[PDB]
């Protein structure tokens, strides 16, 4: 965030000058990452159950 | 003088047979002397007469 000041009048004291400020930005990332698993079974398993 | 049949070479196709092949392939003899039962699952069970 931006911050003001309360500031004076003078064309010489440092009190009479307007501060300077910034806004700023930051960057943040959605990062695609794999999940998998792998399930092996035999294929006379897989021929002889009913389901 | 002449035309021998090395002097044609290649106009002459060889050719080739199936015949020393074709016989039947020899089966299992259980599968032909037994009754042959179809399952559908590792295991069938038999009863057998015991008394």
């Amino acid at each position: 965030l931006p911050e003001a000041g309360w500031v004076g009048e003078s064309a010489t004291e440092p009190e009479g000058v307007i501060p300077t400020s910034k806004v700023t930005w930051a960057n943040r990332t959605l990062v695609a990452e794999e999940v998998a698993v792998i399930i092996p079974v035999p294929e006379a398993v897989i021929d002889d159950a009913t389901v | 003088a002449d035309i021998s049949r090395a002097e044609v070479a290649t106009l002459i196709q060889e050719a080739y047979s199936d015949t020393l092949l074709a016989a039947a392939k020899q089966g299992s003899t259980v599968l032909s002397a037994f009754q042959n039962v179809n399952m559908g699952t590792k295991t069938t069970h038999l009863p057998v007469l015991a008394t």
